[PDB]
């Protein structure tokens, strides 16, 4: 899930984007 | 965009931005 790409590791923008609607 | 760890509300604050009105899933369950 995001926590671990985006809070344990870095996201990019287009990485973050994945969790929109 | 910023290089950084983004969590707890700073993460939920980031997708508020970037979805704007697409709005957003917020799903921590590992
Ligand atoms: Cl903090
Ligand atoms: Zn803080």
């Amino acid at each position: 899930g995001i926590v671990e790409q985006c809070c344990t590791s870095i996201c990019s923008l287009y990485q973050l984007e994945n969790y929109c609607n | 965009f910023v290089n950084q760890h983004l969590c707890g509300s700073h993460l939920v604050e980031a997708l508020y931005l970037v979805c704007g009105e697409r709005g957003f899933f917020y799903t921590p369950k590992t």
